[PDB]
């Protein structure tokens, strides 16, 4: 339907918000996307540790989950993600397993279990020839 | 997996979930790939695994062709289609090997351990049998058969009476009571009157309730100090008016030689010890309790009771209507607060009635035992009795259970080998109450912190929470048993337990945790319809005992703040919530011991 896409087809759009105004990010929808996975039974916390003040991200009127990033910026939630944040056991993400045992992981171990995407190229569609017959 | 044999094989053996070989066909070809890469294809660096998987064929693709995830193309390499033909043969020794641990278990229970399986349980039904106008008396023995229709794929369902009643023409014309709510003023209700043709209304009347058909007894609004005016007519002499609610039954077209047999359909919270009185020609009530042989346990449960109507009981009498014979019933309701301490609920009452049990239990297929048989079904007997006019069932088919399936028979014997009919531990007390009693929804243990602080606490208190099918107190969200049958559950479990274990069951007090949430909905819905609809499923999940016909699902005392917040999000009409504001009478609230949480939305 759309324009010619050499890589993949995009039948559904991600519905990107406009960048004329500042943008709220509502995370109350996140929990069931987080509750989905097999080993996860629930989540215990959802907050930010005072790293929003550099661009004055204000939480909107009453709800704890939403935050509004100021005009130009876009979220980068964990920059240089596993080695900087997730593996180091500083706790940006604290896993609690069997009451309290609270196990952790390194950087390279989760990349093997990470889904690796595939670069796909879309060749043009043609009808190949049949056998030429001497009707002449 | 080989659907040609495994239909024949699964029908003979139970074939449980566990398999001795979880070896899938994709899992097998990776095992044969690591095997063939050792075997040397001669005088070459390449091995035999390059032969068996030659041209664009990986073992993940060959498993796709075998399981037919890919349509089978006409050209496959012959040494590969030789290999896929072998795995089609090897489904046969594997499928006979998976069927063996199901047969090893059944050999253990039946051959060595000697255990049997439960047979089908016949269900009985309330049956009211009215006569014609042509005769007065008609006798029918034990073992006459009534029926309605036929079971699917099998025989007809017959019902037989257990005791030989004799029928008489007559009915329950009048049911009225006096109740004593206040001093010096008493009210006179008339729910059932055949002479004004008004019926027993709305399927069930609260006995001694606010009917608004009452008229105050103005002869007794001041106590007498007229011909001695009392309720329902003039009395000959002084008669006491005691603080006891009592109901009067009006019998019609019955001769004093004949007997009367009622079936009461009752849900009573507590049993009232009743005494029965009948009219006389001297206008004095006499005791009837020698003649009553009741199985309703003084109006506790539903049951039949037959009374030969006593000799010298008089149709014509003072202080009562003259047309009908009358029976008095004095109810001693036990003193208790709330709607628990009130009267029975009285779904209905039928005359000339006697129960009827199922005749042949082995011939009937399992489809009939799944549901209770429907109401107003049996309308005729098997053998045509010509003087009979009609039979009818107003209610139908309590009790009766399925013949045991091999899945549920294994769960039954796995319980008997775990606790062995002694309630010695906390877990054994939880299941042993749950299998025997059908009124129990769940039992929850008394917590984690309680068993570790323990400065010599002998007394243990199991907190039972019942279903909405069997609750005596009139509260849908808070179901309570009466303490007499609640004490009887302790007396059953005292035998199984240690003699030093003083064990008693109670209902837990209900903590109310309130929430005040704001939530933005779909663009094209009104929020008041959206608030009410979302509240019902939220009331259902965290109070599963409240909604009728629910299987008992095990659920913890703790409610999580985020698992609550996610459960709101899975409704189809929700879009986004703002805040929850958990308000215990914002974090996750955990239930203190002997307490159960109930959500409140205002």
């Amino acid at each position: 339907e759309g324009p010619l896409l050499e890589h993949g087809w995009i039948p559904e759009l991600p519905a990107a918000r406009d960048y004329t105004q500042r943008l709220t990010l509502n995370l109350s929808r996140l929990v069931n996307s987080l509750l989905e996975i097999e080993g996860i039974k629930h989540v215990n916390r959802l907050r930010l540790d005072d790293s929003f003040d550099k661009t004055a991200i204000e939480p909107v009127k009453g709800d704890t989950w939403s935050w509004s990033i100021k005009e130009g910026y876009y979220p980068r939630l964990w920059g240089e993600d596993p080695l900087n944040q997730l593996a180091q056991q500083n706790g940006p993400l604290r896993v609690i397993a069997k009451g309290g045992i609270s196990v952790s992981v390194s950087k390279e171990q989760i990349q093997a279990s990470l889904p690796s995407q595939s670069l796909i190229q879309n060749e043009p569609v043609i009808l190949a020839y049949g056998q030429h017959r001497d009707v002449g | 997996e080989l659907n040609e044999l495994t239909n024949k094989l699964s029908n003979l053996v139970p074939m449980t979930d566990f398999k001795l070989d979880n070896r899938a066909s994709l899992q097998l070809l990776k095992y044969i790939e690591a095997y063939t890469k050792i075997i040397p294809f001669n005088s070459g660096d390449k091995y035999w695994n390059d032969f068996f998987f030659m041209s664009g064929n990986t073992p993940e693709k060959l498993a796709k062709l075998y399981q037919k995830e890919i349509e089978p193309n006409g050209e496959l390499l012959p040494q590969q289609a030789f290999l896929l033909a072998v795995l089609r043969l090897l489904e046969t020794p594997i499928s006979l090997l998976n069927v063996l641990p199901a047969a090893h278990r059944e050999l253990y229970y039946r051959e060595l351990l000697g255990l049997s399986s439960h047979a089908a349980q016949p269900d009985q039904v309330a049956l009211s049998m009215e006569l014609n106008s042509t005769v007065m008396e008609q006798l029918l023995p034990e073992g006459t058969l009534f029926e309605a229709g036929q079971d699917e794929q099998g025989n007809a369902l017959q019902y037989a009476l257990d005791a030989s009643l004799l029928a008489n023409r007559g009915y329950i014309s009048d049911l009225r009571w006096l109740r004593n709510d206040g001093e010096k003023q008493w009210v006179t209700s008339a729910p059932w009157d055949l002479q004004a043709q008004v019926s027993l209304p709305s399927d069930g009347i609260r006995l001694f309730g606010k009917t608004n058909s009452d008229q105050q007894v103005f002869g007794g609004v001041l106590i007498t100090s007229m011909y001695h005016l009392t309720p329902f007519g003039y009395s000959s002499d002084i008669e006491p008016l005691e603080e006891n609610p009592a109901l009067y039954l009006g019998f019609t077209d019955v001769k004093p030689g004949q007997t009367l047999a009622l079936y009461w359909k009752l849900k009573s919270p507590q049993q009232p010890t009743v005494s029965w009185y009948y009219l006389d020609q001297h206008n004095q009530w006499a005791e009837l309790d020698s003649w009553v042989s009741d199985g309703t346990q003084n109006l506790y449960q539903d049951g039949t009771w037959h009374v030969e109507l006593p000799v010298d009981a008089s149709n014509q009498a003072e202080q009562m209507p003259v047309g009908r014979y009358w029976l008095r019933a004095v109810v001693e309701v036990p003193a208790h607060e709330g709607a628990l301490g009130k009267a029975p609920w009285l779904y209905g009452l039928i005359y000339n009635a006697m129960t009827a049990t199922l005749v042949n239990v082995d011939s009937i297929s399992d489809s009939h035992f799944l549901t209770p048989l429907p109401a107003s079904s049996i309308q005729r007997p098997v053998e045509p009795i010509i003087v009979l006019a009609s039979v009818n069932q107003p209610w139908a088919s309590w009790g009766g259970r399925i013949p045991e399936s091999y899945s549920a028979f294994f769960e039954r014997i796995a319980q008997n080998l775990s606790h062995r009919n002694r309630s010695l531990t906390w877990g054994n007390m939880v299941t042993l109450l749950k299998e025997r009693y059908v009124s129990i929804f769940d039992v929850k243990y008394p917590g984690n912190d309680e068993l570790t602080r323990v400065p010599a606490l002998e007394q243990q208190q199991l907190t039972v929470i019942p279903a909405n099918r069997y609750n005596d107190s009139d509260d849908s969200l808070r179901p309570v048993l009466n303490p007499a049958r609640l004490q009887e559950m302790a007396d059953w479990l005292q035998q199984k337990d240690s003699p030093w274990a003083s064990i008693e069951v109670r209902n837990p007090e209900y903590l109310d945790v309130k929430i005040h949430y704001e939530v933005i909905f779909k663009p094209d819905v009104n929020e008041d319809f959206g608030y009410r609809q979302l509240q019902q499923q939220l009331c259902e999940v965290y109070m599963p005992w409240s909604i009728d016909e629910q299987r008992p699902v095990v659920l913890n005392n703790s409610i999580n703040y985020f698992q609550l917040l996610a459960t709101i999000q899975q409704q189809p009409l929700v879009e986004r919530v703002t805040r929850l504001t958990l308000h215990r009478a914002t974090a996750s609230v955990e239930a203190k011991d002997n307490e159960v949480l109930i959500l409140v939305w205002e």
